């Protein structure tokens, strides 16, 4: 669709195919990103692959817009013209795309695997749009890390309260606690379909897991489990709504002798009313999570 | 004539058909507003049938007495007795001859209007006794048909073939089919349709149709039937998938009480209720229009054409209108002369079979019908079949009958009335062969200028003026006339559709044999006339009438229209007195017309040419498939020598089972105003250049509704569709010559909206970029000369 | 233009209802279609306004379908 | 230049030939798909057949040929009755069993136009306004 | 002139591509935003009519006094309407009479 470039908010119709989140990029910013990094796939309204009978070229400097579609170097219609050239990448709204350098921090944000620690300290001290894009791609990478996990199966059941576990040979084994769930398969002939939502926890003796389920299906030995995925939605809203300082309390109303216990935090309640958003920082067990209930009793 | 029907009322009252207050109903005569009139007319049936029996006695009494004489209807009272022996001459006894040619033939439309043979469905032919329980597996009623013919039409001396596969030509197919129409009303409705048989291919038993039982054509058997096969080619796979034998034999039994039509099967496990969406509102164009002074209170131009939405009970409520198709037995001695005159009308064209490489298909991205739409469009089946196995399929259809399922598709289009419109999606197996059979003649009709059938004649570049000047082809006292066919495609009798198909097939006198033409007609009837209809996942039986999706739809409709007009002229000329006709030429023409109808069995080509010349001279026509403009002689029509509106009303009453109200039929006494309406276009005479020409203008409501309401969400953007409004302005140009200014402002509204659309399109394009388009030739679409040249005869 | 105007509001209203899958409930879609068609085939403005009230009540009765407060705060 | 223009014609006719070849083939790998689809449809419809009843009625035929319109009417094991109002329902299939086509059918299910299940106690004279007519009743041959 | 012609030729194909891609993107996009656009258009048209009955039922719907069934047109027909607070009851209901 027609969208807005991430780092300059110009109009655009291009996206980076190699990026996990597929972000919109204007012409200048897309050229700066693709000519310097290893990303070489750009999706317009139609993807920029070469439209031969069969050809697989994706690098954008190799391609041309020939005839009525995108064609590679030796498949092009004899009439050209180059796509990735003149300091830009050909897309919609071509002559209105103006960005800024932050194409030195965006390269690092797009390329980094979020393994080191400096990636986070650059993903949180950058500009405001990059603060959203970096969070989006970090969530996407955290989700796609689960794709490298090992799927289970059941050995047998001597005790129906403690499942037996069997991991697939040649893959890592996920930790057993409450945070991770699983969903099954019965792929014998005969129902490659889920069999419920289960969860696991280890047993003290031998090899066993004292499982839990959302339903009460049993596993004939072929039935097994895989940890479930989660597509990450666009980081649609800003991280912090911009602050405005009202002259007086708007939308909120005080109370008549709130209590004899919350009488100290009254000034902070009024300050909360004045500002759009407020931050309360205090050492633990000083009255923070009780301040909120006092606020409720005040409004 | 509903204004003068006093003998019909008296006959109905005196024989206890109704109660003399039945006529206090507003439209008691109307077949579609008051279907109960059928029940009234059938109360005469047993009085008619007894009369028939009396005739067969009287004929015998003449034959055994040696008395020669002509039997006329006016010598038999309604009891059935005979009393006029003035023109009876006696010969040697045992060798008399009653001449019953005009007796039976004039009576024939009444034998089915009154359902005279309903006593033959009862045991021992007694209306009190219960119905005959025929064996369900029985399908061959040839002996029963022969017994019926020998019992009622005994001295009708032309040979009757119960199965029309034995007829000698198409003049014999019509005669025997006309008798079969009557005789098929006394047989169970389950005995007609395809005749299936269990065959084996590679050892597995299929059930496939090896024949058909037509109500009009009798029993037809296939000639190429392979009981044991090993492999199915693509052609044979297409044939076995097209026919309804396997689909009906595998589906569930159906009892649909929503219709009176025969329900065959339910293919799925649940009924589908297809709805129709409302239109999409172009709010930008409507705001622009109301900013220009449109749609005010009391204005002459107002929105009347909308997209009407339909509920789930629409497709089965439209199909139920086939309840207006009744079995109509025609006057055969009259239809057989009307056929000759219509063939004279279609003499300037050429036709015949073409090869598969000579067939041109307009749009290949169109539906292939059931079941072929489950795997692709018509492009898939025109690509997957080589020319060799398309010619093989076409040659298969000349020796075998292929039944075919036609879908009923709800139509999503703009209209002025809220009744749903349905089209018939015919299978590709039928459309392909019908194209290969008829397309040469059909393209020959569409390429002829100046004929009666104006198909392929454009209305642009002076085409409307040329059409209107050819209609006024030297008629003496010209009046224009136009009529309407109520429920035209659903009330058309099967005899007239068969007549149209036989008239179209007269061009195959050298390419096809007699059996080839019969099996092509049988395929037409099995796939078009009386087929299996898919309506919401369920197979029903179509009682008759033309389907609007066959290859030859507009052209067969034109043949039907010309046939009805010629019949109206014949009835007008014969029902005139004859002692009042002052012109001695027309009196002799009436005498010879009666001779060629009821006293001649061989075609008199000289008189057919003479009557064709008379009709062209005094009853000039212009036909587009159900629209017709006539430029008749007003003096002859006032004297009754040429058809009037009342003659069309009478003919449509006794030959279409509809009532044509004179509120939908117009007459124009002044030729300088042109036809009141033809093809939904009014006509006005304008001074173009230096000479006066006829220009067609549409309903301004239609063009405004097309601008305001669309059938897609992206036709609402406007800048995406500027050609959409250029075409509408082309259609709305002649409104600028209208004397009403509110009509003339529609064209200027469209031009101003085109200019605004281009302005904002260039603005949006310059925003999406920073450069204007180099080449822009859109400026000519808001200049009125581009549209003025659209109606100028230089091209 | 008032009379002419309503007839367009009913078209937009039935388009909205069709988008809200009112078409799935056949008993309700029959009433909505009847009201829409009787508004389009109207000569009197009072009858059309009464049928528009009845047709808008279908949209207003379904609570979870549309956000009336957000839609009416854009005006 | 004389040997050149010829190169334009060479590449043009080569691309035209290649496109024609692709169209003639893609169209050969799309033909096999529809051939297989038609074969599977025909053979599933074969497997649907009520073989004993069909065999009986086809052996009773003198020529081996029967009208198609009696093939369901005498061999179909399941009947679907579509009923537009309550009076029609009371007339044709009131009760849990009824008679049609000289056979006995037992009601196995009733659904409304919305494909929702309706119980036989809900089809009443007073509960008729609350039902989404038409009702489709599915019965099995007894 | 040979150098000039070729440029025009290429640039014409560039304009072809630009127009075609814009049409495709906007057409696919428009279908994309249809529900909210149609609802905003509907309420714009509803506000422009300024009928007193339509305004009444819309203002009640904003407060939450929505009907439970289609508002009937026949006399002595049944309307079921949910009232969510005493405020909406005080204005609409006077004694045994209900204004709606
Ligand atoms: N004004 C007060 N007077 C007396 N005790 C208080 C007051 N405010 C808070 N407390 C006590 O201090 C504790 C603070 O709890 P909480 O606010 O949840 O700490 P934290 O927010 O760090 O978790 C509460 O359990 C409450 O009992
Ligand atoms: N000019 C005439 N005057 C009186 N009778 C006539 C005349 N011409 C013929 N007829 C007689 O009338 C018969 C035909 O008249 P028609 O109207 O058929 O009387 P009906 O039907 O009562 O026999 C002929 O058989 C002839 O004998
Ligand atoms: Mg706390
Ligand atoms: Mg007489
Ligand atoms: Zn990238
Ligand atoms: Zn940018
Ligand atoms: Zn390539
Ligand atoms: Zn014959
Ligand atoms: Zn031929």
């Amino acid at each position: 669709a027609v969208g807005a470039c991430v780092l300059c908010n110009s109009q655009t119709s291009l996206r980076c195919g190699a990026c996990i989140r597929r972000p919109f990029l204007c012409c200048k910013c897309c050229y700066d990103h693709v000519i310097s990094t290893s990303h070489k796939l750009v999706l317009s309204v139609n993807p920029y692959v070469c439209n031969a009978p069969g050809c697989d070229v994706t690098d954008v400097t190799q391609l041309y817009l020939g005839g009525m579609s995108y064609y590679c170097k030796s498949h092009k219609p004899p009439i050209s013209f180059p796509l990735c050239a003149n300091g830009q990448v050909f897309g919609l709204y071509k002559n209105t795309c103006v960005g800024s350098d932050n194409v030195t921090d965006f390269n690092a944000i797009a390329t980094c695997d979020w393994t080191n620690a400096g990636d986070y300290i650059l993903a949180n001290t950058c500009t405001e749009r990059l603060k959203l894009f970096a969070a989006e791609t970090l969530k996407a990478t955290e989700e796609t890390f689960k794709l490298s996990y090992g799927i289970a199966t059941v050995r047998e059941v001597l005790s129906d309260r403690e499942l037996h576990l069997s991991w697939e040979v040649g893959k890592p084994r996920p930790p057993l606690n409450r945070n991770y769930v699983f969903t099954g398969y019965r792929v014998t002939k005969n129902s490659k379909v889920q069999i419920g939502e289960y969860t696991f926890e280890k047993g003290d003796y031998g090899d066993a897991v004292v499982y839990r389920g959302t339903t009460t299906y049993k596993l004939n030995v072929g039935d097994y489990f895989v940890l479930t995925s989660h597509t990450v939605m666009p980081l649609s809203a800003p991280t912090l709504v911009p602050q405005e300082h009202y002259v007086r309390i708007t939308g909120l109303y005080p109370t008549l002798n709130i209590s004899d216990e919350f009488s100290s935090n009254v000034a902070n309640y009024q300050k909360v009313g004045m500002q759009k958003y407020s931050t309360l920082q205090g050492p633990p067990g000083t009255g923070k999570s009780h301040f909120a209930i006092g606020l409720a009793l005040y409004y | 004539d509903e204004g003068n029907c006093d003998t019909l009322k008296e006959i109905l009252v005196t024989y206890n058909c109704c109660d003399d207050d039945y006529f206090n109903k507003k439209d008691w005569y109307d077949f579609v507003e008051n279907p109960d009139i059928l029940r009234v007319y059938a109360n005469l049936g047993e009085r008619v049938r007894q009369a028939l029996l009396k005739t067969v006695q009287f004929c015998d009494a003449m034959r055994n007495a040696g008395i020669v004489g002509v039997l006329t209807l006016d010598n038999q009272d309604l009891n059935g007795n005979w009393y006029d022996f003035g023109d009876f001459i006696q010969t040697t006894p045992g060798s008399g001859v009653p001449v019953v040619d005009s007796y039976y033939s004039l009576l024939m439309p009444i034998l089915t209007l009154t359902r005279a043979l309903t006593a033959e469905s009862h045991v021992d032919t007694d209306l009190t006794k219960p119905y005959i329980k025929w064996d369900l597996l029985k399908y061959d009623f040839t002996e029963e048909r022969l017994k019926l013919f020998d019992r009622y039409f005994k001295y009708w001396d032309q040979t009757y073939h119960p199965n029309c596969v034995n007829c000698l030509d198409d003049r014999c197919i019509l005669h025997c089919a006309n008798f079969n129409v009557l005789f098929s009303t006394v047989f169970p409705p389950t005995s007609f349709g395809p005749l299936v048989r269990k065959i084996f291919v590679d050892g597995v038993p299929f059930v496939v149709s090896t024949g058909y039982h037509f109500r009009e054509l009798g029993v037809v058997h296939n000639q190429d039937v392979n009981l044991h096969s090993s492999r199915l080619s693509f052609k044979e796979l297409l044939v076995y998938a097209a026919d309804p034998a396997m689909h009906a034999a595998s589906g569930n039994l159906l009892l649909d009480k929503r219709t009176t039509c025969f329900s065959v099967a339910a293919l799925t496990n649940n009924v589908a209720f297809q709805t129709v969406k409302p239109g999409n509102f172009n709010k930008d164009f409507y705001d622009f229009a109301v900013s220009k002074g449109f749609f005010k209170e009391g204005s002459s131009v107002e929105l009347k054409h909308f997209f009407f939405a339909q509920d789930g009970n629409a497709a089965i409520s439209d199909y139920d209108y086939y309840r207006y198709n009744l079995p109509t037995m025609c006057d055969i001695r009259q239809l057989l002369f009307v056929v000759e005159v219509v063939d004279k009308y279609f003499d300037c064209y050429d036709g015949g079979c073409i090869n598969a490489n000579q067939v041109i298909v307009n749009n290949l991205d169109k539906s292939a019908g059931f079941p072929f739409n489950k795997w692709g469009k018509a492009r898939l089946y025109y690509d997957s079949m080589s020319y060799e196995d398309q010619d093989a399929l076409f040659a298969y259809t000349k020796r075998n009958v292929i039944p075919t399922i036609t879908q009923m598709n709800l139509k999503y289009a703009i209209s002025a009335k809220n009744r749903a419109r349905t089209v018939a999606g015919v299978s590709i197996c039928s459309t392909m062969t019908n194209r290969q059979f008829h397309q040469k003649l059909l393209k020959s009709i569409a390429a002829t200028r100046g004929a009666t059938v104006v198909i392929g004649t454009s209305k642009f570049y002076g085409g409307w003026h040329n059409m209107l000047k050819t209609v006024y082809s030297d008629v003496e006292n010209p009046h224009l006339m136009g009529w309407d066919y109520p429920k035209c495609d659903r009330a058309m009798p099967n005899m007239l559709r068969i007549m149209a198909s036989l008239v179209l097939a007269r061009k195959h006198t050298t390419c096809c044999s007699l059996s080839h033409r019969f099996y092509r007609l049988a395929n037409e009837c099995a796939q078009v006339l009386s087929e299996m209809v898919m309506c919401g996942g369920s197979l029903y039986v179509k009682p008759g009438g033309t389907s609007s999706g066959d290859a030859t739809t507009a052209y067969a409709n034109s043949v039907f229209n010309i046939c009805q007009a010629v019949t109206a002229n014949v009835n007008a000329l014969l029902s005139t007195d004859g002692n009042k006709i002052a012109d001695k030429y027309v009196r002799n023409l009436q005498h010879r017309l009666y001779e060629c109808l009821y006293r001649n069995r061989d075609v008199d080509t000289d008189f057919v040419n003479e009557f064709y010349a008379y009709l062209r001279k005094h009853f000039s026509m212009m036909i587009l498939s159900d629209d017709a403009v006539v430029c008749f002689n007003s003096t002859y029509a006032s004297q009754g020598l040429v058809a009037s509106i009342k003659n069309f009303k009478s003919v449509l009453y006794y030959q279409n089972n509809v009532f044509m109200s004179e509120a939908k039929c117009w007459t124009e006494t002044d030729l300088t105003k042109g036809p009141h309406e033809f093809c939904s276009q009014h006509t006005m005479l304008v001074k173009q250049g230096d000479d006066y020409v006829y220009l067609p203008y549409p309903d301004p409501s239609r063009i405004l509704g097309a601008g305001c309401f669309v059938d897609d969400i992206v036709k609402t953007d406007g800048t995406l569709m500027i050609e959409r409004f250029v075409s509408l302005a082309i259609d709305a140009y002649p409104l600028t010559k209208h004397p009403n200014q509110e009509y003339a402002d529609v064209f200027h509204l469209y031009l101003q909206y085109i200019r605004k659309l281009h302005d904002e399109l260039t603005g949006h394009m310059l925003d999406m970029y920073s450069v204007m388009l180099t080449n822009d030739n859109t400026s000519r679409y808001w200049e009125p000369e581009f549209y003025e040249a659209m109606y100028t005869p230089h091209t | 233009s008032k009379m002419s105007d309503v007839k367009c509001t009913s078209v937009v209203l039935l388009s909205v209802l069709q988008q809200l899958r009112v078409e799935s409930s056949s008993k309700l879609w029959a009433q909505c279609v009847q009201l829409h068609n009787d508004i389009l085939l109207a000569k009197d403005t009072t009858e059309a306004f009464e049928k528009m009230v009845s047709l808008l009540s279908v949209l207003l009765s379904m609570q979870g379908a549309v956000d009336i407060n957000k839609l009416c705060e854009e005006m | 230049d004389r040997d050149a223009a010829m190169q334009r014609k060479l590449e043009k006719m080569a691309d035209q030939a290649m496109t024609q070849m692709y169209k003639q083939a893609r169209s050969e790998d799309k033909r096999a798909k529809v051939t297989s689809a038609m074969q599977t449809m025909l053979f599933t419809m074969l497997r649907k057949l009520d073989n004993d009843a069909l065999n009986n009625i086809i052996n009773n035929a003198r020529d081996g040929c029967v009208p198609l319109n009696i093939i369901p009417l005498t061999t179909a094991a399941k009947l679907m009755v579509v009923i537009p109002d309550y009076n029609t329902y009371k007339n044709t299939c009131d009760g849990t069993t009824f008679t049609y086509a000289s056979a006995l059918w037992e009601i196995q299910q009733v659904v409304d136009a919305d494909s929702k299940i309706v119980q036989l106690s809900e089809i009443s004279m007073d509960n008729s306004p609350n039902l989404a007519w038409p009702l489709i009743v599915t019965a099995l041959r007894a």
